[PDB]
RNA sequence: ACCUCGAUGUCGGCUCGUCGCAUCCUGGGGCUGGAGCAGGUCCCAAGGGUUGGGCUGUUCGCCCAUUAAAGCGGCACGCG
RNA sequence: GCCCCUAAGCGUGUGCUAAGUGGAAAAGGAUGUGCAGUCGCGAAGACAACCAGGAGGUUGGCUUAGAAGCAGCCACCCUUGAAAGAGUGCGUAAUAGCUCACUGGUCAAGUGAUUGUGCGCCGAUAAUGUAGCGGGGCUCAAGCACACCGCCGAAGCCGC
RNA sequence: UUUCUUGCCGGAGGUAGAGCUACUGGAUGGCCGAUGGGCCCCACAGGGUUACUGACGUCAGCCAAACUCCGAAUGCCGGU
C-alpha cells in the first residue's frame, strides 16, 4: 500500500526479464529466478522503474502489495551491490581461525566446533577477535549469523559470547 | 513464560501480538512475557 | 434570555394500541400525545433521531414547533418517558403554548469552582422550579462555589436568577452543602 | 457427569421442539 | 456486616426473582453509580467486602452510598440429615436485586480513579453491572 | 493551538513588523537555553529576539513586499526585529554567530530588497 | 429409593493383568531475590522402572537399611 | 427432508463465517471481522517515523541516617516560554546519567475514543478403541440469515 | 335438549402489579433541632462558649405471604 506506491527505481547496470508471473533479474554479481503472488501483477515502467498493482483494496491485496514491493527491492539491491554481515568476540581464550571454505571456532568447550559453509555463500576473518560474513541472498546471511550467533547460550555476568557490532545485552551483578 | 487465562499489559512498553490463533504479549523485560493458554 | 423554536415534522396516528406503538417503535419513530388548554387532545408520531437531536442539542425542556399537515403549533415537552436499560424515548408530552403565558417548568442546575483542601462538595437537589414565559425559559443554572470553609449552606433562595423568572420553590431547600473533609477513620467507622 | 449433560442438551433437536420426556 | 435489629416474622419463602425493577432505578445522591442486569441474591458479606475494596482505594476523600440493606432471610438445616422433620434455622441474609437497581453511589473529584475504583467493586459482585452517570 | 490563536499570531507579527524597522533571519537549532537568554538579553536593550513558524511568517508576509524571504524560510528560523537603530543588532548577531560557530544567519531585509549573506555582512559592517 | 430378597456371596492377603496423566526418576525448555555445585516456579512428554524388612487382621500410619525413584487413580472400593 | 448410504434441489438472488465454529458450557481477556451513530484533529501540514531544545529559586516544606522529581504527607507555587508535570516508569545506599510528558525541522491523510449490534478466538480437562455430525465426507457449503420456485414424505384425506 | 360453545346483559371477590405523611413493621443519606425526652461552670442565666443525642418536624431515594389509600385477564352464578 503506502509502502509499495513507489516504483523501484532500476539501475543501468542491471538486466530485468519477465515472462508472465515469473522474474529474473541478471546483474554483475549473478542471477536470481523469483515468483509473485498471483493476485497481484507487476509491470516495467519503460523510464528503468518497477511498477506493482493492485486489483483490489481487501486484506490480501492490501498486505501483499506492500510484500511484494520490498521483495523486489531487496532482490534488485541483493543482486548490485550484495550483502555482508561482521561479528565480534568476547572473553578471555576466545579464538577464530579460517580453514579453506571452512570455519572453526573456540568458545572454551571440551572440543572445537566446526561449521559447515552453503552454497552462495562465504566467510571472512581479518582478526582472531573479528571476522565477517558475505554473501548475496538476505534470508541466507541472516540464517546463518543467526545460526552462528546461537551458538553460545546468554550470559548476562560476564558478556562471553558472540554478538553484532552495536549490540546491547541486558547484564545484572550476581553480589553473591 | 507465564501461562494464564488472561494477559495483561503490564508495563507501558509492552506490545499486545497474535500468534496462531494465541494471543500473547512481548516486551523487553523477559519478566513481562506471557501467552494465552 | 431568548430562544427560537426548531421544527419538526409529525404525522397523525393511524392505529392505537400496544402492538400499534411496539411496530412504530420498532420501525423507528416515537409515539407521541399533544394537549393542552385548548380542550382537544391529540396523538402523534415524531421522526426519533431528529427529536434525539433537539433534545441533545436544546436541553429536556425545548420549545418545539410542529408541522402537523400544514399547520403549525407551539408546543413543549412536558416530560418524557425512559427504558430504564435500553434507554430509548418509549413516549413523549407535548403541552401547547402560545407567547405571553405562564408555565412551570423544571430547570437543572451546575456546580463549578474552587475548593478548598479540607472542603468537600454535596449536591443535594439537582433541579429546582422556575416560573417563567415560554421563550425565556433558560436552559443550564450556574452557581459558583470559591474558598468556603466549614458550613457554607448553599440555599436555593440565595441563587441569583435573571429577570422575569420567578422562585416556586420555597426559599428554605438547600441545593447545595459543604462540609469538613471526611477521614479513614470516620470511613472505616460508617457502614459498621 | 458426561452423559447426564448428554440427554438434557439432546432435547434441542429440530423435531423435538426443545421438549423431551425424562428431560 | 448489616443485620436487621429484629423481624416480625423469622422464616420466609425464597423471595421472587422475575421481572424488571420498577423503583430507585435512577441515581442521585453523588456522581457515579452502579446498575445490575441479573438476578440474584446479594448477601451482606458481599457487600462489605465490596466497601471495603472501594475505601481502600478511594482513600481520602469522597463517600459512599449504599441503596439496598440485607433483611430478608434464607435458612439452612443441618447437615447430614434425612429429608423432613421441619424447617432449619437462619443462617444468612440476602437483599433482592433486580435489573436496573442502583447498588452503589460515590462521589469524588477525579474521574479517572472513580471510575478505577468502581471497578474495583464490579469485579467483587456474582451479577454483571455496568458504570452509569448522574446526567441523562 | 486553535485558528484564533494562529489568527491572533499572525496579527500580532503583522503589527510588530509595522512597528519595526527592519528585520534578520537567523537559525536557533543547536543552541542551548543558557546562551539562547544570553542573547536574549544581550539583544534586550534595543531590539527583540524571538521565533516565528514558517508557514505563518510567510502568510503575513503577504501584506508588505517581503515576499521575496519566502526562498529564506526553509528550516528553522528566528526572526529579531530592530526597532531601534539597524546595525547594533546586527553585528551583535554576527557576533554571537561567529563566536558559537552553531548559527548561520539565512539573511535579513531592508530598503525594500532582500539581501544575501555577504551584503548582510557588508551592511552590519557599515 | 429406579433394576436384583422363587438369592448380585463378603474386608484384607497371594497369583495375573489392563488404561488415564492431575509426572517420582529418566528426556527437552522459559523466568529467577540464577556468581558455580545445589535450589524455587511454570511449559512439553506416558516408551521403560518404581526394593527388602519390624508393629497391628488390617485400610490408614510410624520406624529400620538402600537406590533414580520407592507416583496418584479407574476397571462390581479389578480379580474366591 | 432433497451430495452418496436413501425418495426427493452437487435449486435461484443478496450478505457473513476461516474457526471443521457448524457437530458441548461460565466469571473474565484480547489491534479478528461486517454494519449503523458520534466528537476531536487534518491542507493554517493530521499520526507515526527520521535532527535540535527539553532550563534557572529548585535539594519546595515535615519526615527520617538518608528524601536532591521519582518509601511516605501538604501546596501540588511560580519566572523564562515552544516545554517542563512536585513528573508514567524501567537507575543508583544518597548524587550523577538513559529518558519521557507538550513542542520545533523533513515526508505526506487519515488518525482515536467510547456507543448499539451479525458472526467468530482463548478460557476447555479422566480412565477397553477415533467416540460431543448416524457413516462417508463438505468451506468449488453439502454451514448461517433474509426472500422465491418445486418436489419426496403415514394405516391422515380423495378414488373403486 | 333441561347437557355444551359463542355474542350480549346483571353480579361479589382481593391475587399479579403497584404504593406508602394511608395503617403494622424493616430501613438509606441530609437539614433547624428547642427539648439527650438532657450534660463547662450546676445559679434562678452563655453551648458540644465543646466531636454527642438529637424528639417532633421537614428534603429526597426503598422493601414485606401472615401490610393495603388502590387494583385488572382469566375463573364462577344467574338472565336472553
Ligand atoms: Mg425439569
Ligand atoms: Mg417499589
Ligand atoms: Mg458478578
Ligand atoms: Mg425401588
Ligand atoms: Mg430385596
Ligand atoms: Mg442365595
Ligand atoms: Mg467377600
Ligand atoms: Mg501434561
Ligand atoms: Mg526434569
Ligand atoms: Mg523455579
Ligand atoms: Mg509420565
Ligand atoms: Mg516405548
Ligand atoms: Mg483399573
Ligand atoms: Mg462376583
Ligand atoms: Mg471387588
Ligand atoms: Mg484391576
Ligand atoms: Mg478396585
Ligand atoms: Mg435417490
Ligand atoms: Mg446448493
Ligand atoms: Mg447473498
Ligand atoms: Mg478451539
Ligand atoms: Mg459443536
Ligand atoms: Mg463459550
Ligand atoms: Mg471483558
Ligand atoms: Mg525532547
Ligand atoms: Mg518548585
Ligand atoms: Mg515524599
Ligand atoms: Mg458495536
Ligand atoms: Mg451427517
Ligand atoms: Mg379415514
Ligand atoms: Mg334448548
Ligand atoms: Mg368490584
Ligand atoms: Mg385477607
Ligand atoms: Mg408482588
Ligand atoms: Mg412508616
Ligand atoms: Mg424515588
Ligand atoms: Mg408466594
Ligand atoms: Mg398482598
Ligand atoms: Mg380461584
Ligand atoms: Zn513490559
Amino acid at each position: 500500500s503506502r509502502i509499495g506506491k513507489q516504483p523501484v527505481p532500476v539501475p543501468s547496470g542491471v538486466d530485468v526479464t519477465i515472462n508472465g508471473q515469473n522474474l529474473s533479474v541478471k546483474g554483475p554479481k549473478g542471477t536470481l529466478t523469483l515468483d509473485v503472488a498471483e493476485p497481484i501483477s507487476v509491470s516495467r515502467a519503460e523510464d528503468g522503474a518497477i511498477v506493482v498493482t493492485r486489483p483490489d483494496d481487501e486484506r490480501r491485496s492490501r498486505s501483499l502489495h506492500g510484500l511484494s514491493r520490498t521483495l523486489i527491492a531487496n532482490l534488485v539491491t541483493g543482486v548490485t551491490e550484495g550483502y555482508t554481515q561482521k561479528m565480534e568476540i568476547f572473553g578471555v581464550g576466545y579464538r577464530v581461525q579460517l580453514k579453506g571454505q571452512n570455519l572453526e571456532f573456540a568458545l572454551g568447550y571440551s572440543h572445537p566446533v566446526l561449521i559447515e559453509a552453503p552454497e552462495g555463500i562465504t566467510f571472512a576473518v581479518e582478526s582472531p577477535t573479528k571476522f565477517s560474513v558475505s554473501g548475496i541472498d538476505k534470508q541466507k546471511v541472516g540464517q546463518i549469523s543467526a545460526v552462528i550467533r546461537r551458538l553460545r547460550r546468554p550470559d548476562p555476568y560476564k558478556g562471553k559470547g558472540v554478538r553484532y557490532e552495536g549490540e546491547q545485552i541486558r547484564r545484572k551483578v550476581g553480589k553473591t | 513464560m507465564k501461562v494464564n487465562p488472561s494477559v495483561k499489559p503490564i508495563c507501558d512498553k509492552c506490545r499486545v501480538i497474535r500468534r496462531h490463533g494465541r494471543v500473547m504479549v512481548i516486551c523487553s523485560d523477559p519478566r513481562h512475557k506471557q501467552r494465552q493458554g | 434570555t431568548a430562544n427560537i423554536p426548531n421544527k419538526l415534522t409529525a404525522n397523525v396516528r393511524t392505529r392505537t394500541g400496544k402492538g400499534a406503538s411496539r411496530q412504530a417503535r420498532r420501525d423507528g419513530k416515537v409515539p407521541a400525545v399533544l394537549y393542552g388548554h385548548g380542550t382537544d387532545p391529540q396523538h402523534l408520531e415524531l421522526n426519533a433521531r431528529d427529536f434525539a437531536a433537539v433534545l441533545r442539542s436544546h436541553g429536556t425542556n425545548a420549545i418545539l414547533t410542529l408541522d402537523i399537515e400544514g399547520t403549525e403549533q407551539l408546543a413543549l415537552t412536558k416530560a418524557l418517558d425512559v427504558h430504564p436499560i435500553r434507554r430509548n424515548i418509549q413516549h413523549a408530552d407535548l403541552l401547547v403554548v402560545q407567547r405571553g403565558e405562564k408555565v412551570t417548568v423544571e430547570v437543572t442546575v451546575l456546580v463549578e469552582g474552587d475548593a478548598t483542601p479540607g472542603t468537600l462538595v454535596t449536591q443535594d437537589a439537582n433541579t429546582i422550579e422556575i416560573e417563567a414565559e415560554a421563550l425565556s425559559i433558560p436552559e443550564q443554572l450556574t452557581v459558583s462555589v470559591e474558598g468556603v470553609e466549614a458550613g457554607t449552606q448553599i440555599t436555593a433562595g440565595q441563587i441569583s436568577l435573571p429577570e422575569g423568572v420567578n422562585l416556586i420553590s420555597d426559599p428554605e431547600l438547600l441545593v447545595v452543602n459543604v462540609v469538613e473533609a471526611p477521614s479513614a477513620e470516620a470511613l472505616e467507622e460508617e457502614g459498621a | 457427569a458426561k452423559r447426564g449433560r448428554k440427554k438434557r442438551d439432546r432435547k434441542h433437536s429440530k423435531a423435538n421442539h426443545g421438549k423431551r420426556p425424562n428431560a | 456486616m448489616l443485620i436487621p435489629r429484629k423481624v416480625k416474622h423469622r422464616k420466609q419463602h425464597h423471595p421472587e426473582q422475575r421481572g424488571i425493577a420498577s423503583g430507585g432505578t435512577s441515581v442521585s445522591f453523588g456522581d457515579y453509580g452502579i446498575q445490575a442486569l441479573e438476578h440474584a441474591y446479594i448477601t451482606n458479606r458481599q457487600i462489605e467486602s465490596a466497601r471495603i475494596a472501594i475505601n481502600r482505594h478511594i482513600k481520602r476523600g469522597g463517600k459512599v452510598w449504599i441503596n439496598i440493606f440485607p433483611d430478608r432471610p434464607l435458612t439452612k438445616k443441618p447437615a447430614e440429615t434425612r429429608m423432613g422433620s421441619g424447617k432449619g434455622s437462619p443462617e444468612w441474609w440476602v437483599a433482592n436485586v433486580k435489573p436496573g437497581r442502583v447498588l452503589f453511589e460515590l462521589s469524588y473529584p477525579d474521574e479517572k480513579t472513580a471510575r478505577d475504583a468502581l471497578t474495583r467493586a464490579i469485579h467483587k459482585l456474582p451479577i454483571k453491572a455496568r458504570i452509569v452517570t448522574r446526567e441523562e | 493551538m486553535a485558528k484564533a490563536d494562529k489568527a491572533t499570531a499572525v496579527a500580532d507579527i503583522a503589527e510588530q513588523f509595522k512597528a519595526s524597522t527592519a528585520t534578520v533571519v537567523t537559525e536557533y537549532r543547536g543552541l542551548t537555553v543558557a546562551n539562547l537568554a544570553e542573547l536574549r538579553r544581550a539583544l534586550g536593550d534595543s531590539a527583540t529576539y524571538t521565533v516565528a513558524k514558517n508557514t505563518l511568517v510567510k502568510r503575513a508576509a503577504s501584506e508588505a513586499g517581503i515576499e521575496g524571504l519566502d526562498e529564506l524560510f526553509a528550516g528553522p528560523t528566528a526572526i529579531a526585529f530592530v526597532k531601534g537603530e539597524a546595525v547594533d543588532a546586527a553585528k551583535a548577531i554576527k557576533k554571537f554567530a561567529k563566536d558559537n560557530k552553531a548559527l548561520v544567519i539565512k539573511g535579513g531585509y531592508m530598503d525594500g530588497k532582500a539581501l544575501s549573506v555577504a551584503d548582510v555582512e557588508k551592511i552590519a559592517d557599515l
